[PDB]
Order: structure tokens, then C-alpha cells, then sequence
């Protein structure tokens, strides 16, 4: 927007922004919301999805069977992060 | 505090989308602890 | 312990010149791991 | 003794100042952590502060020396804060 | 020593021309690629 | 090693890169000053 950029996810804000403030920040003093050029509409930006990655795993003497752990993510956006809908079906299973 | 208290709010969104805090914004995550404030409660009523 | 001559530069006079202009890190952190090498032995004698 | 416990209870309610040892900790924690958050707005000597400027900023070539001042700063900033991290662990360590 | 200022503003720059014209000795930005400029916006623009 | 004679010998635009080499160092030696400083503070601690 206006050359600021990055990634996230746009969402309808209920910010009070007052008709003159361009956007707004948050503490990190990175961009917490904008306004758009074409619509005087207000978004706040929130990151999109992320998390570590750890995996949970028994020894590998005793096996190869693996569970992973994203933490601190709902589980609908495993799907989400990874694009398994390009995927083909093996890693699919995966998914969900 | 700015930023823990910051943090905090993040917890409090329901309505917005792809909220993922771990994240905060720059790769600082919180990990939780272990055992749960309810199960130190149970430890220490064992203890008493 | 270590040396940081030659870990950092190892039979290079024209390495160890430049080193020089960085005054004493090197020999504060020599001194450092010997105060440290003695102390395991303190310790071992303070022990058994 | 009942009226004892009693008395803590109206210590405890009637002021915080009592818990400065346990607040003190999360006091320091959350200073550390702004410190450390705060630390990605300095310019470092870099032309600026913003990575993703830099890269629509700069061609490689030239962008490459400007990040490097960040990179090498804003890592010592996370040693530092790491080291912080050890050293106030031991202590609250030493307590448990 | 008399140096004029023009003020540029409220329009869309498509600086590629500029750079793309055989005609400059010399074009050396300091901060921008020559390339890639055109991604920029900004508040006001000098030229002198 | 002096301040004042990078500053006078100097014009900033050079004197600036040169100050900075000098910055980071003395910089380094207080962090690694305190650094040092906040180890052995806690070895007091614990003899305390």
C-alpha cells in the first residue's frame, strides 16, 4: 500500500482512525493497520499463520513413526501454510 | 509493558483471521509451560 | 584453554599486527579460561 | 493461627508491593523482551531501519553491504539479550 | 549558487524512461536501485 | 585512537566511517566490560 509492504492478512478493522491519520502502528512500531487509497476503508494487518515446527518422535531404534507438533496453531491452517491443495495426495494425507 | 502486554491482546481476538501469535511479529514466541497453572494448583494442594 | 593467536592468528604476522590494534580482548579472554582452567581444580579440592 | 492466615489475606489484598519479587521478574522480562523488540526500529547505520525497503530499495550489489549492518548489530542485540537471558536464568534458577 | 527547486507532487512517476534513455553520463542513485524505482511513492519529490 | 583528531584531520563524511569503527569497539569492551561485570556480581551473590 503506497510502496509499505509485506505480508499478512487484510481484515475490516474497528479501528476509530480519525479522517487525517494516514495508518497506524503497534508498539514494534510496525504497521498495525492502513487505510486504503482507493476506499477510505480501514484494515489491520495481522500476520499471516506461523509457528514452530518440532517433531515428536520415538527413538529411531524403536521406530520411524513420527508425530509433528505446530505450535501455536489452530488446525485448520495446516493446510493453509503448506498449500496442500497443490500437493499431491501422498503428502495430502498429511494435511488433515 | 508495550509488547507482553501487547501479546496479551492477541490472545483476546476471536474475530481476526490467520491470528497466529507465536508468532509476534518478528519470530518471538511464547512457549507455554509444562505444567498448567490448574495442575500447579493440584501439586500444591498435594502438598498441603 | 586457548590461545587466541592462533585461533584467530595462527603463525600469521600480518594477521597478529592487526590483532594488536584490537588492545587487550585477547589477553582478558586468555585470562579468563585460565582463571576458569584453575578453578576445576579448586573445585575438584574443595571437593574430595 | 486462624487469625494469622486471616491477616495475610488483608496484607496480600490491601497492596501489591508485597509480591515486588515475583513482579520484578515479569518486569524484567517484558523489559527484555521490549528492549530486544525495540532494537528492530534502529537504523544501525543502515540507510534504514526496514528490511523489506531495503530489498525494494537496493539491488542486490549494493543492498547487500547496507543489511549487513543490520544483520551484525541486530544479532549482537540478540547476544546480548541472550547472555542477559543466561545470567538472570541462573538467578532464577539459584532460587528454585 | 542561485539553485532552482521545482516541487513535484500528486502524480504517477515512471522514472524507467529516465533510466532507460542513453542519454546520462552519469545516473548514480544513492538509496535507489535506478531499477526497482518504480515501486516506490512518496510524499514529495525535488528536483534541482 | 583520539576523538578529536579524526574530527579535525577528518571531514565528517570520511571521519564518520572512521568514528564508527571506534564506536563499536569501545562499545564492545563496556558490553564486554559489564558482561564480565554481571558474572562475577552473581559470584558475590552467592557468596552473599
Amino acid at each position: 500500500f503506497n510502496g509499505l509492504t509485506g505480508t499478512g492478512v487484510l481484515t475490516e478493522s474497528n479501528k476509530k482512525f480519525l479522517p487525517f491519520q494516514q495508518f497506524g502502528r503497534d508498539i514494534a512500531d510496525t504497521t498495525d493497520a492502513v487505510r486504503d487509497p482507493q476506499t477510505l476503508e480501514i484494515l489491520d494487518i495481522t500476520p499471516c499463520s506461523f509457528g514452530g515446527v518440532s517433531v515428536i518422535t520415538p527413538g529411531t531404534n524403536t521406530s520411524n513413526q513420527v508425530a509433528v507438533l505446530y505450535q501455536g496453531v489452530n488446525c485448520t491452517e495446516v493446510p493453509v501454510a503448506i498449500h496442500a491443495d497443490q500437493l499431491t495426495p501422498t503428502w495430502r494425507v498429511y494435511s488433515t | 509493558a508495550g509488547f507482553i502486554k501487547q501479546y496479551g491482546d492477541c490472545l483476546g481476538d476471536i474475530a481476526a483471521r490467520d491470528l497466529i501469535c507465536a508468532q509476534k511479529f518478528n519470530g518471538l514466541t511464547v512457549l507455554p509451560p509444562l505444567l498448567t497453572d490448574e495442575m500447579i494448583a493440584q501439586y500444591t494442594s498435594a502438598l498441603l | 584453554s586457548v590461545d587466541c593467536t592462533m585461533y584467530i592468528c595462527g603463525d600469521s604476522t600480518e594477521c597478529s599486527n592487526l590483532l594488536l590494534q584490537y588492545g587487550s580482548f585477547c589477553t582478558q579472554l586468555n585470562r579468563a579460561l585460565t582463571g576458569i582452567a584453575v578453578e576445576q581444580d579448586k573445585n575438584t579440592q574443595e571437593v574430595f | 493461627f486462624n487469625s494469622a492466615i486471616g491477616k495475610i489475606q488483608d496484607s496480600l489484598s490491601s497492596t501489591a508491593s508485597a509480591l515486588g519479587k515475583l513482579q520484578d521478574v515479569v518486569n524484567q522480562n517484558a523489559q527484555a523482551l521490549n528492549t530486544l523488540v525495540k532494537q528492530l526500529s534502529s537504523n544501525f547505520g543502515a540507510i534504514s531501519s526496514v528490511l523489506n525497503d531495503i530489498l525494494s530499495r537496493l539491488d542486490p550489489p549494493e543492498a547487500e553491504v547496507q543489511i549487513d549492518r543490520l544483520i551484525t548489530g541486530r544479532l549482537q542485540s540478540l547476544q546480548t539479550y541472550v547472555t542477559q537471558q543466561l545470567i538472570r536464568a541462573a538467578e532464577i534458577r539459584a532460587s528454585a | 549558487y542561485a539553485w532552482n527547486r521545482k516541487r513535484i507532487s500528486n502524480c504517477v512517476a515512471d522514472y524507467s524512461v529516465l533510466y532507460n534513455s542513453a542519454s546520462f553520463s552519469t545516473f548514480k542513485c544513492y538509496g535507489v536501485s535506478p531499477t526497482k524505482l518504480n515501486d516506490l511513492c512518496f510524499t514529495n519529490v525535488y528536483a534541482d
